[PDB]
């Protein structure tokens, strides 16, 4: 069942009925894309039946009708992403409504993960071990220390931090940045660890602070332990600050780390 | 700049009005170019001559047959550009009081004389 | 392959994040460039690739391209050298030439179009630009392919533009916009 997200009311638009049992659902732009017998069908939320072409409205995955079964989709502003059985992984571009990308892992593809744009995916594969993809380009990157409890991935969506995302379970949240351009090439790192409280489901991480719904349907804040020198640096001088510099150097924020080096005043700090 | 805005917003008037009091050769052209691209001959004449834009009104005049505004712009221009205006006429044949009047003008008495005697021109 | 280049540099943080974001966005779209943008060598009647190796001449007959000071156009000139024993003076006094250009394709290396006293009484001074530079410098002469789109060029810094580009720019800083000559001062 689809509704809008109005200004002032909320509308039911439609219900729809899929070829067997939805696995997932996943919605971006104007489409919605739905997991069932292992295939995907991707379609949009609202129809308008005047000047539109009919393979627009739907379409089905894989479409070639390949033997392959899909395990698990996104979907992004741009891009239907799906990982199958064969490891295959494809990028399908909305716009054009075209494939763009083709990736072969040597297992199946058990779940993905992408960036809000696109241009970084995490996948999980049948061996429960993670892996950052560049579709951009088509490169591979092992996650370090990724633990096979793993049940999902999200993002930072602050704009100093476009290379970190988090993995959780059921009792830990770790912390992975995807560092890109550095002279020794491109790598995953693990920052650190956070425990989250019983049952506590990750939905939104933002600037450190991580949002997770509750057993009793209320939302709740957890900053992050990769993210506490966010407090606020004077009350505890260099001891918030230290950690806070060594994260802002990283994260090449140099003007909140040149203000934190005036406050120390060492020539250490400095050099 | 103003022009180009109010020709945008389809306030041609205006537009006519601040080249007109301003005199601004650069406006004065877009607006010409404007009255060009909407077929108003005589106004895109107009506008090209108030910019001093002498060859697009020329131009402009050979391809409607404006061989009137032709002699205004020739007896604006120098008496080599006299000379290619009665040499046009002198092509068409039509208006050969123009062209042997466009020689004498520019001092070329050899051949105001020989196009005189070509054209029977005893006046 | 411009965002494949723009890799392949260090990209300042702004240019980064709208290169994120266009590397994505082109990626997603046809794999083929407008035929519209190609640019035609006049010499050889080729449709030339975007970038080539060469650089700034005809993939196929090497000719150097010509280009409008205004906008970057290839402006539809073959620059052409007098024969031997023929002076700048005698060349002006005289002013079968697409019979030249038809005739020299297909060869592995540049080679210059050389003019007789009697091609050059068959062209027309509507249709020639004379690049009259000062001493030790020889002039240079340029054929126009398409006499109906008319080229203007600077009598100071001898640049090429349009005709309709250069009176705009002219009218726009009152000068010519490469070397700074007012229209009114009297040339040297």
């Amino acid at each position: 069942w689809f509704y809008v997200l109005g200004e002032n009311a909320v509308k039911k638009l439609k219900d729809m009925e899929y070829l067997g049992t939805v696995a997932s659902i996943c919605l971006h732009s104007d489409y919605a894309a739905a997991l069932f017998e292992g295939k995907v069908q991707l379609h949009l939320i609202e129809s308008e039946i005047l000047d539109a072409q009919e393979e627009r409205e739907t379409r089905l995955f894989p479409a070639v009708d390949d033997k392959c079964r899909i395990l698990c989709h996104a979907l992004t502003s741009d891009f239907l992403i799906y990982g199958t059985d064969t490891g295959v992984v494809q990028y399908f571009y909305i716009e054009d409504w075209q494939f763009v990308n083709d990736y072969r892992h040597p297992v199946s593809v058990k779940k993905i993960f992408p960036d809000p744009n696109g241009t970084r995916l995490v996948f999980i594969d049948e061996k429960s071990d993670g892996f950052v993809y560049c579709p951009v380009n088509d490169a591979t990157y092992e996650i370090p220390d990724f633990s096979p409890t793993i049940k999902g991935v999200l993002w930072e969506n602050w704009p100093m931090d476009k290379g970190v995302f988090i993995a959780y379970d059921d009792d830990k949240v770790y912390t992975y940045v995807f560092h890109k351009d550095t002279i020794q090439g491109a790598k995953v790192i693990l920052a650190g660890s956070t425990k989250v409280p019983f049952a506590h489901k990750p939905l939104l991480l933002y600037n450190g602070e991580l949002t997770c719904q509750t057993q009793s349907g209320k939302v709740n804040n957890i900053y992050l332990s990769t993210h506490g020198f966010l407090s606020n640096l004077k009350d505890t001088g260099p001891d918030e600050l230290r950690p806070m510099l060594a994260q802002n150097l990283m994260l090449k924020r140099f003007s909140d780390a040149w203000e934190m080096c005036r406050i120390l005043n060492d020539e250490a700090a400095w050099n | 700049s103003l022009v180009r805005i109010h020709c945008f917003q389809g306030n041609v008037q205006k537009a006519a009005q601040i080249a007109n009091e301003t005199g601004n050769l650069a406006a004065s052209y877009h607006l010409a170019r404007q009255y060009e691209s909407q077929e108003e001959v005589g106004q895109a004449v107009h506008f090209y001559t108030r910019a001093q834009a002498f060859k697009n009104a020329i131009r402009l005049c050979k391809e409607n047959g404006l061989d009137d505004q032709l002699m205004n712009l020739a007896l604006l221009s120098s008496p080599e550009d006299m000379i290619e205006a009665a040499r046009y006429y002198e092509e068409k044949g039509v208006q050969m009081d123009r062209a042997v009047m466009l020689y004498h003008k520019a001092g070329h008495f050899s051949k105001a004389l020989e196009l005189a005697f070509a054209t029977q021109q005893f006046v | 392959h411009a965002y494949d280049k723009l890799r392949g540099l260090y990209i300042p943080a702004r240019f980064q994040k709208s290169i994120e974001l266009g590397t994505l966005t082109i990626r997603a779209k046809p794999f083929h460039d407008s035929e519209e943008l190609v640019p035609l060598c006049y010499r050889c009647s080729t449709n030339n690739p975007l970038l080539n190796n060469l650089g700034n001449v005809c993939i196929n007959c090497r000719q150097p391209f010509i280009f409008s000071a205004s906008s970057y156009d290839v402006l539809h000139l073959v620059e052409f050298y007098l024969e031997e024993g023929i002076t700048d003076e005698e060349a002006i006094s005289l002013i079968p030439f697409t019979a030249k250009l038809s005739f020299e394709q297909g060869g592995s290396e540049f080679v210059p179009v050389v003019v007789s006293r009697l091609v050059l009484r068959s062209m027309s001074r509507r249709d020639v630009l004379i690049k009259r530079w000062p001493p030790p410098l020889r002039w240079q002469y340029f054929r126009s392919l398409l006499p109906d789109a008319s080229i203007t060029m600077c009598p100071s810094c001898f640049q090429m533009f349009h005709s309709e580009d250069y009176e705009l720019l002219v009218l726009q800083h009152g000068c010519c916009p490469y070397c700074r000559r007012c229209k009114d001062d009297p040339g040297p």
